[PDB]
RNA sequence: GUAAGAGCCUAGCAUUAGUACU
RNA sequence: CCGAACG
RNA sequence: UGCUUCGGCACAACUGUUAAAAUUGGAAAAAUACAGAGAAGAUUAGCAUGGCCCCUGCGCAAGGAUGACACGCAUAAAUCGAGAAAUGGUU
C-alpha cells in the first residue's frame, strides 16, 4: 500500500508523486512478482523504483530501493557485523526461498539498543546524491550529442573497478558486498591506532578535550581498561597524559577508545603518547 | 575431509532430497535414514529439520 | 499407494468449458416443492 | 496503466506444499488390547500368483 | 518442437487471406491491374479460399463457408454470363462471398482471440502442468477403475484391521485381490 | 503498534489543487508548506503594459503587411531548424585507448659454490667419471637420496638425457628446479617466473635449453647453465604437455598441449606457433614422440589416443574404445615399438606401435595400483609407476601380471617416476608432498 | 538401429539498485 | 459427399 | 491572445520505465565425444500411478519411447533372548 523506503530515497519534497505499478517487476531476491513503486525523489533526481518485494524488504529491515538498512542506512553486512548475528540461513535457491516464504505466510531488528558502531559509521545528512541520474554512457565514450540537455550526468565514472558489479542478492544477504567491505576496512584502519615499535611507551595522549572535562572525569573514563600509572591535565592544549602500568591495558584503551569516543559530550581524539 | 567431504555431502544430500520428494510421503522408512545420516555428519540443524 | 492431495497474477488461460453458461440458477417455484409451499402441507 | 498488449509478465514457479497447520492432539480412548489370537486372525498369507 | 497447432495456423491462414486481398488492391493501386481485374480477382480470392489458403485444415467447420461461397459462385456466374457474356474470368461481383468471409471472421474472432491468448499465456507464463485435473476419458476408463477399485479396497482394509494390527499387510491383500 | 512497517500510512483527502500546488512550491522552488500543517520546509534557492502593448503593436504590424491576392505564397527558409570539459574526457579516452591496447620477470637463484668447475666447464657438462653400470636393469632396494627443497608437492622430475647425472623437476610451488644425483645431491640453481605452479618438464636434447609449461598459461624456455629465460610463449590456454622433437635437427621446435584440445607445435627459434593441431575433442593431457620424432601420439580427455605425423595437421589415426579411460601419462617404451598409457581405471595398458602398425596389446597390461609418469627400465625389463598411497610399483616385462616390487615411497600422491638411464637399480620418485626420493 | 539425456568450448535474454572519511 | 494434425 | 480604469488582469500549469547506452549476467542451440531404451526368455500394443520433470497442443483432448523419471540395488542386522552350566567368590 506504500513502499518500505529509506527516507533518503524519498528526497527533500514532503510531497511525493509516485507511480504504482502493480505486478510491475520481479523481486530481485525472491524472484516474486510484486507491486513496484517509481518516483522522482527530487528535482535533481532520477526515477528510482523499488527493487524487492515488500516482505523481502521488511524481513531484513531494508529499503525497497537502496537495499540498505532502514535505521542506519548502511549495507546489510555492516549492520549484520555490528549486530553480531549469524550468517544468513535463508535459502539462496528460489525453490528454497519460495518454500520458506509460503511457509512463513501460513503461520529482532526493532528491539536493539542503538549500536554506537553503526551510528559512528553513518552519514549525518541524507545521501541525496544517491538519487541522481546515472552517468552519461555517451559522455564517457566521448560520443554524447545531447549536450547539457542530457538527463544523464555529464561526468565520467569515478568508481572502484571491483565495485560497479554489485549483486542484489549479495547486498541484501550480506555476502561479499564490496561497498560494506570497503567500509569495514575503513573502520579496520580507524580501529587500527598504531601501537608503536616502542613497546614500553605506556602512555596515551588525550587531545581535543574541552575544559569542562576534569582530570578525574578522564580518570573515570580510562580506569576501566587497566591500572593507571598517572593522569596529567593541561587545559592550555586542552589535552592529557595517561600512563598505565601494563602495556596491554593501554592497548585496550587505544583499541576501544581510538574510534573517537566522546567523554561527557566532548569530541576527543586519542594518540599514543 | 575438506571440500571433498563437502561435495560428497552435497551428493548424498541431493540423493536424499530426490528420494524424499519421490518416496517420502507415501512409504515411511526414508526420513529415518536421511536423519540418521545427517546425524552421522554431526549436522543437527539439518537432522532436526 | 498414496493419491495426490488437492490443495488450492492469476493465469490468463481460458478453457472452453469455462466460458459463461447457465448463468442464472433456477429456483423452485410455487408448484415445484418450494420450501414455503411445503411447510403448508402434511406430507 | 498497463499496456493492453502486454503479454503475461511473470512465469509461474513450482514449490512443494508447506508443512500445513500444526498438529492437533489425538484424543483417543485407551488402546484396546490386541489378543495374540486377533494377531493371528489377521495374519494374511503371502499371495502366490 | 516446431509443430504448431490450430491457433497459429488459423491465424496465419487468415493472415494469408488478408494478404491476398490487400495484395489484390495493391496491384490495382500500383496500376498493374484494372478495376475490373481487381474486382474479378477479389471475387476469385473470396470464392477460392479452399484453394488459395488451406485454412480449412485448421478449422474444418469453415467448409460451410467454402460450400456457401461455391453455391454463391454458381448462382452469380449463372446469372452473370446470361447472354453473350461468357465463361471465363471477368465476373467481379464479390460482395456476396466477401460477406460470407466477414461473417466467418466475426464469429471466429472470439474463438481465435481465446486460442491465441492461451498460446501467448503458455508462452509467457509457461505450461500449467501442475495438479490440474485430468478427465477420465475412454483411454483412462479401465485404469481409473482400477485406481478407484484399489483405493476402495484400501479404505476397507484400513477400517477392518483391529486397533493394534500392523497396517502394512494391505499390499498383500491387494495382491490377493489381483489374484482373485 | 504502528500501521505500515516503517511508520504510519494514513489515507488523505484533499482537493487536487493542493497536492499539486504544494508539490510544486517545494518541488520547483525548493521551499514549500509542510503537509503536516507545521510551518514551511527547506531553504529558498510576469508581464506588463508597454511590453504587452508592443506585442499588440507587432501583431497589428503583421496585419499592416500588404497582401497581394494575385501572388501565391512561397516557402523561403523551408526547414532551417532541421539542417542544424572536453579535456578530462580527452584524457579519459586516452586512458581507454591505453587500457584497450594493454588489454590486447623470471629469474634464477644459483645455489652452488661456483657455477663452473676447474677446467672452465659449466656444471651441466656431463662428468667423464661416470659410465654405464650394467647392461641389465635391476629393481630398487633401499633409500639413497631424498631431493627436498620443494615448498609444495612437485609435478614431476626428469633425468637429463644420456648421462642421468642431474634431474629437473617442476613444482606446485611455481618453480622449476635442478638437482644433482651423483655428487652433492644439491639443488644447483632455482629458476622461477611461473605465476602459479609449473605443469611439467621436458628437457632439450643435449641439456642446454629447458622448456617449462605453467599453470599461468605461459610456456617459458630458459637456459640450464646460465639460467636466463630465452623466451616465453602464451596464448591464453592452460598448458599440460611439453616436448621438443627427439631429432637433433628440429630441436628448436617443441610441442605444447593445451586444455583447449589443441596441440601447438611451437618455434623456440621464431617465437610464434609454427603449426596448429586442432583434431582433438577434449582436454590435452599427454603426448609422446615415436619413430624418432616422426610420429606423435596424443592423449585427450575425449578418451581418444590419436597418432599423428609431424607436419600433418590431419590426424593420422584415432583409437577410442568404450573401455578406454583418461590418459594423463604416456610413456615411450625403449624399443620405440611400445607405449604405456595410464588409464584412469587404475591400469597401465601396453599399446604396440611398430612401423605405423599400432595395436592394443591387451595381454601385456599392468594393474593392481591406484597423473603418474610411467618410468621405463633402460633395457626394458621393468616398468615403474606411481600410485595413490605414495607407492611406486615395478612390474616385470615378461609378466606385467606379476607384481614384482612394491615400494612404499612417499606419504602422499607420487606422480613422478623415472628410471635412471645410467644407473642399473637407482630410480627417481617424486610425490605431491614436496618430497622426492632416490631409490637404489 | 532408435532417439533420450549429462557435460565441454564457443555460445545475445532479462536488469536500473548500489559507489562515503576529523 | 469432398481435409488437416497426431498416434 | 482577449479584456482592458491601458496599471495590469485573465487564460494556459510539471513529459519522460528518463539511453542514440553502459555494463550486466543468463540462456536454448550446434558440433564433438560420451554413451544410447518398460514389463517376464525374446519381440512387442499400451493405459496408468507419484511430482520442485517437462515438451507439443486452443485444450478439462491427444501426443511426446507405455514422454521421461522412479522401479529397490531390498550389502533396507526387518535382530536377541533362553537356559544351563558352570564358573566364580565367599565362607
Ligand atoms: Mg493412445
Ligand atoms: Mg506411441
Ligand atoms: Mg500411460
Ligand atoms: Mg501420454
Ligand atoms: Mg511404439
Ligand atoms: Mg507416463
Ligand atoms: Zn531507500
Ligand atoms: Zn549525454
Amino acid at each position: 500500500d506504500m513502499p518500505i523506503v529509506c527516507e533518503t530515497c524519498l528526497g527533500p519534497n514532503p510531497f511525493v508523486r509516485m507511480q504504482r505499478i502493480e505486478f510491475g517487476g520481479t523481486c530481485h531476491i525472491s524472484g516474486r512478482p510484486y507491486t513496484v513503486f517509481r518516483w522522482r525523489p527530487g528535482n535533481d533526481a532520477r526515477y528510482k523504483k523499488t527493487v524487492i518485494c515488500q516482505e523481502v524488504a521488511k524481513a531484513k529491515n531494508v529499503c525497497q530501493v537502496c537495499l540498505l538498512d532502514l535505521e542506519y542506512g548502511l549495507p546489510v553486512q555492516v549492520r549484520d557485523a555490528a549486530m553480531g548475528v549469524k550468517p544468513d540461513e535463508e535459502p539462496q535457491s528460489e525453490v528454497g526461498k519460495e518454500y520458506k516464504l509460503q511457509m512463513e505466510a501460513d503461520a529482532s531488528y526493532a528491539a536493539g539498543r542503538p549500536n554506537e558502531m553503526l551510528q559512528k559509521l553513518q552519514r549525518s545528512q541524507p545521501y541525496y546524491k544517491r538519487n541522481q541520474a546515472r552517468v552519461c554512457s555517451f559522455f564517457a565514450k566521448g560520443q554524447c550529442t545531447r549536450g547539457a540537455e542530457c538527463p544523464y550526468r555529464h561526468e565520467l565514472p569515478t568508481a572502484d573497478p571491483a565495485l560497479a558489479n554489485q549483486s542484489y542478492k549479495d547486498r541484501y544477504y550480506g555476502t561479499n558486498d564490496p561497498v560494506a567491505a570497503k567500509m569495514l576496512k575503513r573502520v579496520d584502519e580507524l580501529n587500527k591506532l598504531t601501537p608503536p615499535e616502542d613497546t614500553s611507551i605506556t602512555t596515551l595522549y588525550v587531545g581535543g578535550v574541552d575544559a569542562s572535562i576534569t582530570e578525574d572525569d578522564v580518570r573515570d573514563a580510562f580506569y576501566s581498561f587497566g591500572e593507571l600509572a598517572s593522569v596529567r591535565k593541561m587545559d592550555v592544549k586542552s589535552c592529557a597524559f595517561v600512563t598505565y602500568t601494563t602495556r596491554s591495558a593501554a592497548e585496550k584503551a587505544a583499541e576501544e577508545l581510538g574510534g573517537n569516543p566522546l567523554i561527557k559530550g566532548a569530541r576527543v581524539k586519542l594518540m599514543w603518547g | 575431509d575438506p571440500e571433498e567431504l563437502a561435495e560428497y555431502r552435497l551428493s548424498k544430500r541431493k540423493q536424499f532430497e530426490d528420494l524424499v520428494r519421490r518416496v517420502g510421503r507415501f512409504n515411511g522408512g526414508v526420513w529415518v535414514k536421511y536423519a540418521t545420516w545427517e546425524e552421522q555428519q554431526k549436522d543437527f540443524r539439518r537432522a532436526r529439520s | 499407494w498414496a493419491p495426490a492431495i488437492g490443495g488450492e497474477k492469476p493465469s490468463v488461460q481460458q478453457s472452453a468449458k469455462n466460458l459463461p453458461g447457465h448463468t442464472k440458477l433456477k429456483f423452485r417455484q410455487t408448484g415445484q416443492a418450494a420450501e414455503e409451499e411445503l411447510r403448508a402441507k402434511d406430507l | 496503466p498497463v499496456d493492453p498488449l502486454e503479454p503475461p509478465k511473470f512465469r509461474h514457479v513450482k514449490v512443494p506444499r508447506g508443512p500445513g497447520s500444526p498438529p492437533v492432539p489425538v484424543l483417543h480412548s485407551p488402546p484396546r488390547p490386541l489378543t495374540v489370537k486377533d494377531q493371528q486372525d489377521w495374519k494374511i498369507p503371502p499371495s502366490i500368483s | 518442437k516446431s509443430r504448431f497447432g490450430n491457433a497459429f495456423h488459423l491465424c496465419r491462414e487468415i493472415l494469408r487471406l488478408t494478404k491476398l486481398v490487400v495484395d489484390a488492391n495493391v496491384q490495382f493501386r500500383l496500376g498493374n491491374v484494372d478495376a475490373y481485374q481487381l474486382a474479378d480477382g477479389l471475387q476469385y480470392i473470396f470464392a477460392h479460399v479452399g484453394q488459395l489458403t488451406g485454412m480449412y485444415r485448421y478449422k474444418y467447420r469453415l467448409m460451410r463457408q467454402i460450400r456457401m461461397c461455391k453455391d454463391l459462385k454458381h448462382l452469380i456466374y449463372y446469372r452473370f454470363n446470361t447472354g453473350p457474356v461468357g465463361k471465363g474470368p471477368g465476373v467481379g461481383f464479390w460482395a456476396p462471398m466477401w460477406r460470407v468471409w466477414l461473417f466467418f471472421l466475426r464469429g471466429i474472432v472470439p474463438l481465435l482471440e481465446r486460442w491465441l491468448g492461451n498460446l501467448l499465456a503458455r508462452q509467457f507464463e509457461g505450461r500449467q502442468s501442475k495438479g490440474i485435473a485430468k478427465t477420465v476419458t475412454k483411454q483412462r476408463i479401465e485404469s481409473h477403475f482400477d485406481l478407484e477399485l484399489r483405493a476402495a479396497v484400501m479404505h476397507d482394509i484400513l477400517d477392518m484391521m483391529p486397533e493394534g494390527v500392523k497396517q502394512n499387510k494391505a499390499r498383500t491383500i491387494l495382491q490377493h485381490l489381483s489374484e482373485a | 503498534l504502528k500501521n505500515h512497517f516503517v511508520g504510519h500510512v494514513e489515507d488523505a483527502h484533499m482537493h487536487p489543487i493542493h497536492f499539486e500546488q504544494q508539490y510544486h512550491n517545494f518541488h520547483a522552488l525548493g521551499f514549500g508548506e509542510a503537509p503536516s500543517g507545521i510551518g514551511v520546509v527547506g531553504k529558498p534557492v510576469r508581464k506588463t503594459t508597454q511590453e504587452r502593448k508592443a506585442e499588440q503593436v507587432a501583431r497589428a504590424e503583421r496585419l499592416a503587411a500588404p497582401f497581394d491576392p494575385s501572388a501565391p505564397f512561397s516557402l523561403q527558409e523551408r526547414q532551417p531548424w532541421a539542417s542544424k570539459t572536453e579535456e578530462q574526457k580527452e584524457f579519459i579516452a586516452k586512458a581507454e585507448a591505453a587500457k584497450l591496447e594493454a588489454a590486447a620477470g623470471p629469474t634464477s637463484f644459483f645455489h652452488a659454490k661456483e657455477e663452473k668447475d676447474y677446467q672452465g666447464r659449466s656444471w651441466i657438462l656431463p662428468p667423464r667419471d661416470k659410465k654405464n653400470e650394467s647392461d641389465s636393469c635391476f629393481l630398487p632396494k633401499r633409500w639413497v637420496h631424498t631431493w627436498a627443497g620443494h615448498t609444495k608437492g612437485v609435478n614431476a622430475v626428469r633425468f637429463f638425457p644420456g648421462t642421468g647425472h642431474l634431474l629437473l623437476s617442476a613444482g606446485m610451488d611455481g618453480k622449476v628446479k635442478i638437482w644433482d644425483v651423483y655428487g652433492s645431491g644439491k639443488c644447483m640453481r632455482t629458476y622461477l617466473g611461473h605465476s602459479k605452479g609449473v605443469r611439467d618438464v621436458c628437457f632439450s636434447n643435449d641439456g642446454r635449453r629447458f622448456l617449462s609449461t605453467g599453470y599461468d598459461k605461459n610456456i617459458r624456455l630458459w637456459d640450464t647453465e646460465t639460467g636466463q629465460c630465452i623466451k616465453s610463449f602464451n596464448t591464453g590456454k592452460v598448458y599440460y604437455c611439453v616436448k621438443f622433437h627427439p631429432s637433433d635437427d628440429k630441436q628448436n621446435v617443441f610441442m605444447s598441449g593445451c586444455q583447449d584440445k589443441k596441440i601447438y607445435q611451437f618455434d623456440t627459434d621464431t617465437g610464434e606457433s609454427v603449426q596448429e593441431y586442432n583434431y582433438h575433442l577434449g582436454p590435452v593431457n599427454s603426448v609422446t614422440f615415436i619413430d624418432d620424432g616422426r610420429q606423435f601420439v596424443s592423449t585427450s580427455d575425449d578418451k581418444t589416443i590419436r597418432v599423428w605425423e609431424f607436419g600433418i595437421p590431419v590426424q593420422i589415426k584415432y583409437i577410442a574404445d568404450p573401455s578406454m579411460h583418461s590418459m594423463p601419462v604416456v610413456a615411450t617404451h625403449p624399443s620405440k615399438n611400445y607405449l604405456l598409457m595410464q588409464s584412469l581405471d587404475n591400469q597401465v595398458l601396453t599399446y604396440m606401435v611398430k612401423d605405423g602398425r599400432f595395436k592394443s596389446m591387451k595381454n601385456k597390461t599392468f594393474k593392481g595400483h591406484n597423473a603418474c609418469q610411467v618410468g621405463c627400465s633402460p633395457d626394458g625389463k621393468y616398468v615403474m609407476s606411481g600410485d595413490s598411497e605414495g607407492r611406486c610399483f615395478f612390474w616385470e616385462w615378461g609378466a606385467p601380471q606379476k607384481i614384482v616390487r612394491t615400494i612404499k615411497a612417499h606419504d602422499a600422491v607420487c606422480i613422478g617416476a623415472e628410471w635412471n638411464p645410467m644407473e642399473s637399480s637407482k630410480v627417481a620418485t617424486c610425490g605431491w608432498d614436496g618430497l622426492i626420493k632416490y631409490w637404489d
